[PDB]
């Protein structure tokens, strides 16, 4: 199922290469280690409500 | 916006309204970056000269977070046609950058493939703006959210007297009084994913407000996001 099951894991962006996934971020946040997650490289990220 | 309800304080900071002459809103946008505004290329022809206004949940109270800006280039989609509505987004080039705070945020552009497969594919995405309340009613003074669902595309095609082009998408309801409305074209359809919000659509044209049989047409921003970038650029 890869990127079709629960979004391969990741926090964002979900591709399927060789087989496997690869997960990816929106211009603005990094990749965390886990390969996951993303991470804010900076104050008011895209796509967060600010509360 | 029909039905739905207020934008609290930070739950719609990507939320721009273009202002005329009299600083009356009369189409909104989307922020994407500290200098570039996303809206319908139909917005253009609304108004002589106009700006942008950021950071506004209420037009007859000072909150605090209010910016506006002047349009340095407006780069509207050179297919773009007022007689099929094609191809309606433009992007707007600030001539000075928004400063991000409480009530002033951009909005996330998602990748092409994986927002048609995971976010489009969602049941619903949010639908915002200062536009009328009804049909026939005045622009509202509050700024409001509203939950649409994505509808079938083949039902809305079957339920539309205009072509539904390839750069469109519907949302909305069959009778449920809820539909975005005249005010509030061009201004953000966003999807949510795990707490983050994306970029889904732009506010584009539907057959009067919240009729029944009808829904809400939106530009289907993800056909366009290499033309978007390029316009950053
Ligand atoms: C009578 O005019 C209106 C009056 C009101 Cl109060 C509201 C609207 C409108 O655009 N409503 C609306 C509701 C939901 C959404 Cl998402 C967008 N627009 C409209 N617009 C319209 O009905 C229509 S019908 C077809 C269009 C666009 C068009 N012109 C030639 C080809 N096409 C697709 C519009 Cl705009
Ligand atoms: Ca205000
Ligand atoms: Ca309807």
């Amino acid at each position: 199922k890869l990127c079709s099951l629960d979004n391969g894991d990741c926090d964002q962006f979900c591709h399927e290469e060789q087989n496997s996934v690869v997960c990816s971020c929106a211009r603005g946040y990094t990749l965390a280690d886990n390969g996951k997650a993303c991470i804010p490289t900076g104050p008011y990220p895209c796509g967060k409500q600010t509360l | 916006i029909v039905g739905g309800q207020e934008c609290k304080d930070g739950e719609c900071p990507w939320q721009a309204l273009l202002i005329n002459e009299e600083n009356e809103g009369f189409c909104g946008g989307t922020i994407l970056s500290e200098f570039y505004i996303l809206t319908a290329a139909h917005c253009l022809y609304q108004a002589k000269r106009f700006k942008v206004r950021v950071g506004d949940r209420n037009t007859e109270q000072e909150e605090g977070g209010e910016a506006v800006h002047e349009v340095e280039v407006v780069i509207k989609h050179n297919r773009f046609t007022k007689e099929t509505y094609d191809f309606d987004i433009a992007v707007l080039r600030l001539k000075t950058p928004i400063t991000f705070r409480m009530n002033v945020a951009p909005a996330c552009l998602p990748e092409r493939d994986w927002a048609e497969s995971t976010l489009m594919t969602q049941k619903t995405g949010i639908v915002s703006g200062f536009g009328r309340t009804h049909e026939k009613g005045r622009q509202s003074t509050r700024l409001k959210m509203l939950e649409v669902p994505y509808v079938d595309r083949n039902s809305c095609k079957l339920s539309s007297s205009f072509i539904i082009t390839q750069n469109m998408f519907c949302a909305g309801y069959d009778t449920k009084q809820e539909d975005a409305c005249q005010g509030d074209s061009g201004g953000p359809h966003v999807t949510r994913f795990k707490d983050t919000y994306f970029v889904t659509g732009i506010v584009s044209w539907g057959e009067g407000c919240a009729r029944k049989g009808k829904y809400g047409i939106y530009t289907k921003v993800t056909a366009f996001l290499k033309w978007i970038d390029r316009s950053m650029k």
